[PDB]
């Protein structure tokens, strides 16, 4: 069987069972307990999924709790607000911890060992994403640093993608999607956002006839997501 | 609220 | 300023919105295990019931999936995969066992003994049947026989009180009718009994404001069950 | 499986 293989099998089982904390642990075991090889395409994917699911449940809790705090602040109900805030801290504690897990692995192994430009772009996107989720709830200097750290990882990842990866490449298309959302949501810049999405979109469109059956599903899907953000924003 | 991947 | 009871109840509503059901259980346990003689308000018991339902409901879902996967790997001949699944299935089963224990313990010690009206009597009794039913779904050997038996006893007891005590429209009477008829179907493996219990309780409330929404919903679950059942 | 409430 091998040590790296059934951990992978276990991570697939945990995915099916919708038990994402366990999924992460399995992919961790896989990840640092290799050496200096890269993660395989399927391992990369399973990692980013495992973390996205764990973090998203908390993102969703934080939004709903953060919205109730605000409505209870209008009503003048000051005690509810104290209780809610304290809960909100608990969820924020979890968020900082989760982000720290992935950001630690990315800086220590994953970014330093990516050899193909595909992979450099992949892990630099991930790093961008996790800082972006710190910038969603941190405030003041903590926010300012998360936002700065985000901009540079996306900037780096952009500078490589435009010059080495096809315009239709799903990982290139993914960077542009999140990068545009980062501007819209973090930096309150609708127009930078619109134009960055639109350009990425049109550039993919002009290369369409040469798009592999291998990347077809994912590319067409990220192309629709770029269109939907545009439509909602516009 | 925006779509990401 | 809100009491401790008031507060834990509130913390529980936040946890429900945030979809953090383990925490919602703990806060609702706090409200219960700070009482003495007092029985819970309708609101409170509805909350405990929702709290536990979602916590177990996620393990039961995980369980079915993992079951389907070893069974598919049992026949692919895949031997090492089957064992890993097996050991994972057990880990899901420990959680299941521990969760049911939480709510059975509190039901036998507090909630059942201090239920005065025929309202509360039928409720914790439904609850007891429910959680022995979840045990039955996964236990084997002696443990299985025991739980399915405790399932019948509790369900049958609550039945009397329901028929003699509560309107056949009432949400609680109808819920019991639904769950009971499912027990006969899935565990007792007898279609006809599931169909008789379900057919009658529908027909009876076909005869009889605060309850409209809840009732018509459980009335619809009955039809949805009978029609599915009849067709298979 | 089958509907319960
Ligand atoms: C989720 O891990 C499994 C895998 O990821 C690959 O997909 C990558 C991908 C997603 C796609 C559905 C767009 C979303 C998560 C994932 C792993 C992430 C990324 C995308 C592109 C941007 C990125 O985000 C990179 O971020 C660092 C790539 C790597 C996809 O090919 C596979 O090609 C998909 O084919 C199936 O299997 C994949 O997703 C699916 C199960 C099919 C999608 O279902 C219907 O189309
Ligand atoms: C807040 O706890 C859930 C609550 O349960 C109460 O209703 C009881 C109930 C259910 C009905 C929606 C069918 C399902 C969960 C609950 C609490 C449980 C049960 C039902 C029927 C039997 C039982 O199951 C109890 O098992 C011991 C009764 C107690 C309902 O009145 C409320 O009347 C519902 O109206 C709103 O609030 C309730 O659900 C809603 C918010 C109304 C919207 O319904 C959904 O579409
Ligand atoms: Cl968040």
């Amino acid at each position: 069987p091998t040590a790296r293989e059934e951990n992978v099998y276990m991570a697939k089982l945990a995915e099916q069972a919708e038990r994402y904390e366990e999924m992460v642990e399995f992919m961790e075991k896989v990840s640092n307990s290799l050496g200096s090889e890269e993660l395989t395409v399927e391992e990369r994917n399973l990692l980013s999924v495992a973390y996205k699911n764990v973090i998203g449940a908390r993102r969703a809790s934080w939004r709903i709790i953060s919205s109730i705090e605000q409505k209870e602040e209008s009503r003048g109900n000051e005690e509810h607000v104290n209780s809610i805030r304290e809960y909100r801290s608990k969820i924020e504690n979890e968020l900082s911890k989760i982000c720290d897990g992935i950001l630690k692995l990315l800086d220590a192994k994953l970014i330093p060992s990516a050899a193909s430009g595909d992979s450099k772009v992949f892990y630099l996107k991930m790093k961008g994403d996790y800082h972006r989720y710190l910038a969603e709830f941190k405030t003041g200097a903590e926010r300012k640093e998360a936002a700065e750290s985000t901009l540079t990882a996306y900037k780096a990842a952009q500078d490589i993608a435009t010059t080495e990866l096809a315009p239709t490449h799903p990982i290139r298309l993914g960077l542009a999607l999140n990068f545009s959302v980062f501007y819209y949501e973090i930096l309150n810049s609708p127009d930078r956002a619109c134009n960055l999405a639109k350009q990425a979109f049109d550039e993919a469109i002009a290369e369409l006839d040469t798009l592999g059956e291998e990347s077809y599903k994912d590319s067409t899907l990220i192309m629709q997501l770029l269109r939907d953000n545009l439509t909602l924003w516009t | 609220q925006s779509y990401t991947v």
